[PDB]
Order: C-alpha cells, then sequence, then structure tokens
DNA sequence: TACCCCCCCTTCGGTGCTTTGCACCGAAGGGGGGG
C-alpha cells in the first residue's frame, strides 16, 4: 500500500473478536449508487478485495447526502462498536459565532471524502470486512476491508480530528496570526492580512493540506460573505442563524411538539424571549410518540407570540476583547428566564434562556442564581471570562437573601436594573419571638397502615383545633398542623413545631412548590406580618408540644 | 536515565475517565505556555484519542504567587492507585509535627520531574487542554515523569528525598520534616528568626541537588478547639429555654451525661414564647452540671489510621464558619471556628474555599490525611466558582449537603 | 437500521436523610443543531 499520513493504533476490548453478522436485504435502487462509488474506491486504494481468509461480516446501507443528489455510504458497526476499545473524544464542544473576533478577510473550506483521506491502522483493517450485494442473489459480490476511516465506526471522528490537528500544527506555528477554527473537516480561516495576501496564504494552506492528501474542492470552498458556517450566516459585522421553519400542522402529535420545542430552543440563542414552558407541558407522561394531543389555550398563546418574534429578522454581533461583557436577565414567569449577552447596548452577541425547575420547593432568588451560573459557564466556554451582570433584583433584596441563607451562595459582579417584574423575597421569618403574638404549639401524626392522621395545635390563650386527615402521611400532617396555625392566627404569630422536615422547607423562603399544600402555606405566610418559627424535640415533655402530641394521636 | 518503578492500579479497577471542564482565558494561556516548555523539556508528550483515560487540568496562583501553577485533579486516579501509596511505599507520620511552634510549607513539586515514570503507567496520566470557544479540538498529553499532584509521586521519590534530607536531618537533629504530596512540611521550636534561616539553609541544600522552590507559616500550637457553650442570661424566656433544651438534647449524642428533666419541667405548661420563666433550684443545678460536662472531653475519641476523616462545615453568618473533623459520628477528633477570612461579608464561595484549605492543612499536620468534606453548598454553585479561589496544590474529596440549622449547636 | 460532539425537556429510579416518605441528581430517550 501507500502511506499518506501517520497512522493511529487501535485495539479491541481484550479477549474479544470481530464482527460476524449478516448483511441487510438492501434494495437494488441503493445498490446501483452503492457499487458505483464502491468500485471507484479500490482504484485509489481506499478499499481492497479480500479472500475468504477474512471471516468477518458487517451490514451496509446508504442515505442521500442532505441537500444533494449524491449518495453517502454508512456502515452499521453497532456490534463492532460494542467490542471495540474505548476512546476519549477530543471534541469538547461547539464553536459559537458570538466568540469570533472580527477579521478583515475570511475563508471557509470543507475537505472532500475526509474520512477516506485518513489511513486506518494496518493490523486493524481486517475487522472492517463487509460484502457488497448485487442486482440478483446469484452473484456473491466482493468482500472488502477498509483501508481508511469508515463512516459509521465509533472511532472514525476522534481519529480524524486528532490527525487533522497534527497536520495543521506546522502551518499554525508558521502563521501565528492566522485564526483557524477547526471543526471536523470544516475550516474557518480568518486574518487581518490584506485580502490579496490572505488568498495567498490560503493557497499555501490548501497546498499543505494537499501535501498530506487532503482535498480542498472549490465547490465547498467559499470566498464571499455571507459564509454558511455551523448553520449560521456570517456577515462582516453581524451573524444570524440560517432560517428556521416552524411546522404548520393543523393537528399535532407528540413528535410534532418535540420537533417544535427543539427548533425553539435552537432559536433561543439569538431570538430573544423564546418560551417553551407551556408547549413542553403537553409532552409530560405521554405514551405514544405518534399519539395526537390537543393544544391548550396556554400553549396556543405561547406558540403565537413565539412566531411573532421569529417573524422579524434579528442578528448577533462579534466579540471585542477590549470592551467588557454584559449579561442582563429578565423574569418571564412560571420559572422562566431569558438573558442577553452584549458589549455595546442593544447590539447582542447572543441570547438564551434558563427554565430548569430544580427541586420541589424553590423561589425566584434561587432560580436567578441558577440562571446566573448557567450564563457564567456558557460565557467561560465562549469567551473565557465571566460577564458583568445586570440583575432585576434590588441590592438589599440579595444582601438579605445570601447573608441569612444557611448554604453558601454568591453572584459575581452585578448591578441592579429596575426592569420589572423584580425579584423579591415574599416573606421573612422573625429571628426572635414576637411579643404580644399568640403562640401556637402545633403537631401532626399519621398511621402508616390506615393512612389516617390528625393535625392540630394548642395555644397559650387556650385556643385549639384537631382535624382528621384521610390518605395522608406523617410529613403531610406536620405541614398541615402549621397550615392550621397559620389560618387560625392573627397578623403576628409564634409557631412551635417538632417537624424537622417542615421547618427546613419553610426556612428556605419558597414562593413556588410542586406540593399544593405548601403553596397554601406560602400563600398564608405572605399574608402575615410577623411569623416566628421555632423547633423543639418531640416526647421531651416540652410546652404544649406534649399536650398537642396527645391530642393528634388519639 | 533512571530505573522506573512499576506501578499497577488497584485489583480489578480501570483508569480515570473524567471530562475536562471549561477554563477561563487566563488559565488556558497559562496552561498552553506551561505545557509547551514542559514538552520541549521532555516532561510531557502529546498523545491521541486511542488513550481512553483522561484527568481534568487547570491552573492556580498560590497565595501572593503572581505566577501561574499547573494543577491536575488526580483525585480519581489517586483512588485507583490507593494500594501503592498506603500499603507499599507509604510514609510514616510524625506525631510531633503538630507540637512544633512553627511549621513551614515548601513546594517541592518541581523535583518530581527528575525521576521518569513507568511506561505502562503513563497511559493513566492523560489530560486534555481545552480551547476557547472550541476553536481547536482538545489537545491531549501524557506524563513521562512523576506528575505533580499524584499520590504515587512522593512515595517513589521518597528514597531520593530522604537522601537529600539526611545531611540536614543530621546537622539539625530535632527539626521535624514531613512530606505530603507536592509539599514539604518543616517545623521547629526555634525562634522565628532562627526558623526562617534554617528554611533558607534547606532551600540551598535542595538547590545543589537540583530543585527550586517558587513560604507558608503555620503555628500548630496556636490552634484552638471550639467547644459547645451554653448561654448566660439573667432572665430566660420560654423560647430561650426551648432553644436551650433542644441544644442540650442534641448535644446528648456526644456527652451522654446531659440531663433535661428539670429544664423540661419548666416548660410543662402551654406558655407564650416571650414569657419570662424564673429558674427553679433543681433546674439551675441541672444547668450547672451540664455546663461542667461540656467542659469535659468526649469519652473514647481517638484517631484510627484505617478510617477516613470526615469534615463538616456550617455557615454561621457574619463571616463566621465552624467545622468538626470526625471519623465516627459524634466522636469528633477536632472542632474549630474561622472568622474574618478573605471574602468575608461579601463572598460566600471564597470563604468556604478558604475554610476547606485551612481545614485540610490542619488535617495534614495532625494526621497526615485529607478529610472528605460535607459542603453546605449546592453542587452547581460550588463547581462554578471554586477554581477561582483555590490556592493549594492538593484537592480533597467532597460532597454536598443541605442541613438547615434547626438547632444552633456549634455557635451561639 | 451508522458514528462523534454540544444544547433543552421529560421520565425514572438510585441514593441517603427529611426516612421507609421525600427530595435530589444523573443517566437516558425525545427533540434541535454541527461534521
Ligand atoms: C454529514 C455527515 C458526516 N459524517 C462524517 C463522515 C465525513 O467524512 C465527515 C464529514 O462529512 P461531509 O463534510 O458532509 O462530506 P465529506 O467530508 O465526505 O466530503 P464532501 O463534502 O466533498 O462530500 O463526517 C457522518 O458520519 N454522517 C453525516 O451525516
Ligand atoms: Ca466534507
Amino acid at each position: 500500500p501507500i502511506s499518506p499520513i501517520e497512522t493511529v493504533p487501535v485495539k479491541l476490548k481484550p479477549g474479544m473478536d470481530g464482527p460476524k453478522v449478516k448483511q441487510w436485504p438492501l434494495t437494488e435502487e441503493k445498490i446501483k449508487a452503492l457499487v458505483e462509488i464502491c468500485t471507484e474506491m479500490e482504484k485509489e486504494g481506499k478499499i481492497s478485495k479480500i479472500g475468504p481468509e477474512n471471516p468477518y461480516n458487517t451490514p451496509v446501507f446508504a442515505i442521500k447526502k442532505k441537500d444533494s443528489t449524491k449518495w453517502r455510504k454508512l456502515v452499521d458497526f453497532r456490534e463492532l462498536n460494542k467490542r471495540t476499545q474505548d476512546f476519549w473524544e477530543v471534541q469538547l464542544g461547539i464553536p459559537h459565532p458570538a466568540g469570533l473576533k472580527k477579521k478583515k478577510s475570511v475563508t471557509v473550506l470543507d475537505v472532500g471524502d475526509a474520512y477516506f483521506s485518513v489511513p486506518l491502522d494496518e493490523d486493524f483493517r481486517k475487522y472492517t470486512a463487509f460484502t457488497i450485494p448485487s442486482i440478483n442473489n446469484e452473484t456473491p459480490g466482493i468482500r472488502y476491508q477498509y483501508n481508511v476511516l469508515p463512516q459509521g465506526w465509533k472511532g472514525s471522528p476522534a481519529i480524524f480530528q486528532s490527525s487533522m490537528t497534527k497536520i495543521l500544527e506546522p502551518f499554525k506555528k508558521q502563521n501565528p496570526d492566522i485564526v483557524i477554527y477547526q471543526y471536523m473537516d470544516d475550516l474557518y480561516v480568518g486574518s487581518d492580512l490584506e485580502i490579496g495576501q490572505h488568498r495567498t496564504k490560503i493557497e499555501e494552506l490548501r497546498q499543505h493540506l494537499l501535501r498530506w492528501g487532503l482535498t480542498t474542492p472549490d465547490k465547498k470552498h467559499q470566498k464571499e460573505p455571507p459564509f454558511l458556517w455551523m448553520g449560521y450566516e456570517l456577515h462582516p459585522d453581524k451573524w444570524t442563524v440560517q432560517p428556521i421553519v416552524l411546522p404548520e400542522k393543523d393537528s399535532w402529535t407528540v413528535n410534532d411538539i418535540q420537533k417544535l420545542v427543539g427548533k425553539l430552543n435552537w432559536a433561543s440563542q439569538i431570538y430573544p424571549g423564546i418560551k417553551v414552558r407551556q408547549l413542553s407541558k403537553l409532552l409530560r407522561g405521554t405514551k405514544a410518540l405518534t399519539e395526537v394531543i390537543p393544544l391548550t389555550e396556554e400553549a396556543e398563546l405561547e406558540l403565537a407570540e413565539n412566531r411573532e418574534i421569529l417573524k422579524e429578522p434579528v442578528h448577533g454581533v462579534y466579540y471585542d476583547p477590549s470592551k467588557d461583557l454584559i449579561a442582563e436577565i429578565q423574569k418571564q414567569g412560571q420559572g422562566q428566564w431569558t438573558y442577553q449577552i452584549y458589549q455595546e447596548p442593544f447590539k447582542n452577541l447572543k441570547t438564551g434562556k434558563y427554565a430548569r425547575m430544580r427541586g420541589a420547593h424553590t423561589n425566584d432568588v434561587k432560580q436567578l442564581t441558577e440562571a446566573v451560573q448557567k450564563i457564567t459557564t456558557e460565557s467561560i466556554v465562549i469567551w473565557g471570562k465571566t460577564p458583568k451582570f445586570k440583575l432585576p433584583i434590588q441590592k438589599e433584596t440579595w444582601e438579605t437573601w445570601w447573608t441569612e441563607y444557611w448554604q453558601a451562595t454568591w453572584i459575581p459582579e452585578w448591578e441592579f436594573v429596575n426592569t420589572p417584574p423584580l425579584v423579591k423575597l415574599w416573606y421573612q421569618l422573625e429571628k426572635e419571638p414576637i411579643v404580644g403574638a399568640e403562640t401556637f404549639y402545633v403537631d401532626g401524626a399519621a398511621n402508616r397502615e390506615t393512612k389516617l392522621g390528625k393535625a392540630g395545635y394548642v395555644t397559650n390563650k387556650g385556643r385549639q383545633k384537631v382535624v382528621p386527615l384521610t390518605n395522608t402521611t406523617n410529613q403531610k400532617t406536620e405541614l398541615q398542623a402549621i397550615y392550621l396555625a397559620l389560618q387560625d392566627s392573627g397578623l403576628e404569630v409564634n409557631i412551635v413545631t417538632n417537624s424537622q422536615y417542615a421547618l427546613g422547607i419553610i426556612q428556605a423562603q419558597p414562593d413556588k412548590s410542586e406540593s399544593e399544600l405548601v403553596n397554601q402555606i406560602i400563600e398564608q405566610l405572605i399574608k402575615k406580618e410577623k411569623v416566628y418559627l421555632a423547633w423543639v424535640p418531640a416526647h421531651k415533655g416540652i410546652g404544649g408540644n406534649e399536650q398537642v402530641d396527645k391530642l393528634v394521636s388519639a | 536515565p533512571i530505573e522506573t518503578v512499576p506501578v499497577k492500579l488497584k485489583p480489578g479497577m480501570d483508569g480515570p475517565k473524567v471530562k475536562q471542564w471549561p477554563l477561563t482565558e487566563e488559565k488556558i494561556k497559562a496552561l498552553v505556555e506551561i505545557c509547551t516548555e514542559m514538552e520541549k523539556e521532555g516532561k510531557i508528550s502529546k498523545i491521541g484519542p486511542e488513550n481512553p483515560y483522561n484527568t481534568p487540568v487547570f491552573a492556580i496562583k498560590k497565595k501572593d504567587s503572581t505566577k501561574w501553577r499547573k494543577l491536575v485533579d488526580f483525585r480519581e486516579l489517586n483512588k485507583r492507585t490507593q494500594d501503592f501509596w498506603e500499603v507499599q511505599l507509604g510514609i510514616p507520620h510524625p506525631a510531633g509535627l503538630k507540637k512544633k511552634k512553627s511549621v513551614t510549607v515548601l513546594d517541592v513539586g518541581d523535583a518530581y520531574f527528575s525521576v521518569p515514570l513507568d511506561e505502562d503507567f503513563r497511559k493513566y496520566t492523560a489530560f486534555t487542554i481545552p480551547s476557547i470557544n472550541n476553536e481547536t479540538p482538545g489537545i491531549r498529553y501524557q506524563y513521562n515523569v512523576l506528575p505533580q499532584g499524584w499520590k504515587g509521586s512522593p512515595a517513589i521519590f521518597q528514597s531520593s528525598m530522604t537522601k537529600i534530607l539526611e545531611p540536614f536531618k543530621k546537622q539539625n537533629p530535632d527539626i521535624v520534616i514531613y512530606q505530603y504530596m507536592d509539599d514539604l512540611y518543616v517545623g521547629s521550636d526555634l525562634e522565628i528568626g532562627q526558623h526562617r534561616t534554617k528554611i533558607e539553609e534547606l532551600r540551598q541544600h535542595l538547590l545543589r541537588w537540583g530543585l527550586t522552590t517558587p513560604g507558608y507559616e503555620l503555628h500548630p500550637d496556636k490552634w484552638t478547639v471550639q467547644p459547645i457553650v451554653l448561654p448566660e442570661k439573667d432572665s430566660w424566656t420560654v423560647n430561650d429555654i426551648q432553644k436551650l433544651v433542644g441544644k442540650l438534647n442534641w448535644a446528648s449524642q456526644i456527652y451522654p451525661g446531659i440531663k433535661v428533666r428539670q429544664l423540661s419541667k419548666l416548660l410543662r405548661g402551654t406558655k407564650a414564647l416571650t414569657e419570662v420563666i424564673p429558674l427553679t433550684e433543681e433546674a439551675e443545678l441541672e444547668l450547672a452540671e451540664n455546663r461542667e460536662i461540656l467542659k469535659e472531653p468526649v469519652h473514647g475519641v481517638y484517631y484510627d489510621p484505617s478510617k477516613d476523616l470526615i469534615a463538616e462545615i456550617q455557615k454561621q453568618g457574619q463571616g463566621q464558619w465552624t467545622y468538626q473533623i470526625y471519623q465516627e459520628p459524634f466522636k469528633n477528633l477536632k472542632t474549630g471556628k474561622y472568622a474574618r477570612m478573605r471574602g468575608a461579608h461579601t463572598n460566600d464561595v471564597k470563604q468556604l474555599t478558604e475554610a476547606v484549605q485551612k481545614i485540610t492543612t490542619e488535617s495534614i499536620v495532625i494526621w497526615g490525611k485529607t478529610p472528605k468534606f460535607k459542603l453546605p453548598i449546592q453542587k452547581e454553585t460550588w463547581e462554578t466558582w471554586w477554581t477561582e479561589y483555590w490556592q493549594a496544590t492538593w484537592i480533597p474529596e467532597w460532597e454536598f449537603v443541605n442541613t438547615p440549622p434547626l438547632v444552633k449547636l456549634w455557635y451561639q
């Protein structure tokens, strides 16, 4: 054979052998386009005829190249992949256009038949054994082994990407001022050189890629804006996503909503204010992906206003390392948040949204910190620095939250922006008992078998209540006892419980909850003027905690 | 040209596969520059995706360092080489180090680059350097010498180390020297002036053996324990006595002699929390006896080298932080409280990071171990910021806990 | 009827403490996107 570039050693998982599985019954329509290019590979040394000494077999199929009449070849190596050694992918993420610095001249070029321009490992070639069908079932068809990287193997991308880097390394060191964004075979080359000199250096690199046997076809070569790169349209001073088609289906299935949600999540990177909450509420707990499901009046309104944002075209800008990074967040309600990352005002680098509901009970302050953390990691990925934050929360509001909370929490450099709705704490437990407020000793208990329980209270002023509870748990009764004391008290109340579970939930000052019982406790706490919660151990003969422990067990 | 000591993982165990987390620009530039010179000096060499193992990497600056320092997070690799640095080539711990009036920490990590590494083991030291905005795929490397921050590195070099030290260990007989990871702990009862001089003597004594030292000053005798304390009030309310009883009831899992019967008697009624309660004779005496029991040591608390150290930290607010180091629950080997640390009254994560570093340093001096931390922080909050404030060359094991302070037992 | 990577949203169940209930988290299958 011939040796284009340095090979990469590969092994199998120790004590295991190759792929022996029978081919698919492929239709003759694909076989026509299949054996066509397949026989052309043998001329270039990409594929080779093998004798029956090779006892392996793996299925083969082909799909049309998207947006092309040409056909691409794919190999089902699922069983070979199971027994092939583990790798470590060198692709750690995806470039975003909002990370690109502005360059005077830019070139984008794709490498042709790339996995086929990289030699496989000598000793491993035998395991690629597959057979090519024919028009009829009389002729057998030649069995082949790959001499290059096959499309469909689990090691093909990693080996190409690492080999690509070693090829570009000499050029990158010889041209330190050339920016080469290397993503598989797609190369973004930009420079501040004059456009005449730029194309001169481009040809040097195309030659150096050619020296190592990497084709740079002119059809895939792009010299003029707007460059199509990573699904974006790159202009000299702006960028945007390639147009986004929203399905117009009159009756929606589950796979329709799924397709819709993903398109919107993709659009949320530049189109500001995309919301997916009410559309995703339709996909919860559904069995069939093909099942038809109606659109709620909530999701109908949400999809309507989402289409209005996509109506008018928007664009992003590029990164200026001299100027600061600014990230501003707005509250959209129902645990939904959107943000814009910019440098010059009203000229966005990119947008996004944080809508994750973390935990059973939360508040807007918790969710705002989580959105700040998502943005920070995202910004460290793209620009390698943390942005300055403009947050819709008063400085005193935050100062009260993080100082009092029992867990460590923090927000990077940030300033208050008065854009409503503002984030706030909806109530505050007193640090010390309230003089003149009635003192409610609450307790609750439930029977493990009967699922029946009681929840009640006793007060210093003689007040009392006990409520029978049906199909409940020990925890729910402990919360219920506090709900009763909150309902039956004035604006200022002292509540003494023995429930660790309930006190932990309430002390975190939630304003939203999955539990409807907690929402009613939250609703009551917002109405109060002074609440003081305390904790005492059970069965210690303490206070009214012993007297109400008797009432709720009878 | 030195013989390479063979190293094998724990029986029936696979190498570390841990993804590389995003790095800031200033850290990636520092890493590429550190790794370039480390490559032309043969300390590391590039590899490919055929190596299935990976370990995270980032950079730090020591306290006032101003110079970047490479740091690899070998915690996962160290858990899989545990047979090596404990059973086989371990280092004895000097129980007298914690008794010295001054102890100094020196970064000897640059000497590990002298000794080569076993060829069969180099496949496990693989790490990947990321690129800003994924301009380039991950550039992978491998260690050819003893890596900085691997637990097997000081054990292999121990033979070489004890030889370099032997002339100085004889010239100064009663000075204690301990080696943990990339750090060398040196302590004496000499005066501050004599102490810092003998350090420089040890620096030059290491220079002629081929090592630089890019010093931290401790005082283990100064360290003070934090005990459980009961308040002093001229008048007690129902809430005061309720809080006190819950505290004493919780403290009863440590000091079994705590009694509550006479204090619970004072609560028998259903009273308003703010009502003042005069104390009875037997209650005041039960309270007096409890205050004395809390002066006593916990019965039967001792260090077991076979068990892991656990470290719990509680945020007390207004800059204060408390911690307890234990092996079995409620059998606390040490308790303490930190205040007015860097970032106090402004940054919670920085203070917590500074607390972890101080606690680990104390654990290394006292027991020669690093404890597993129960951190009162959310995972996403900690994993975002903790590298910005990390100033140590080791990284302890940690987990995250959410335990609301229903009873303020470690601080009034 | 293939491969690798990143993102969001949902399900589901392991883990450990709030305890045999409840809360949290991470893997996974759905989708979007790139080559
Ligand atoms: C698009 C695509 C690429 N790949 C792999 C195989 C490719 O060699 C490599 C890049 O694919 P492409 O760039 O789309 O095509 P190509 O590199 O073979 O050459 P040309 O553009 O002239 O047709 O990534 C897949 O495995 N499945 C896919 O759907
Ligand atoms: Ca191509």
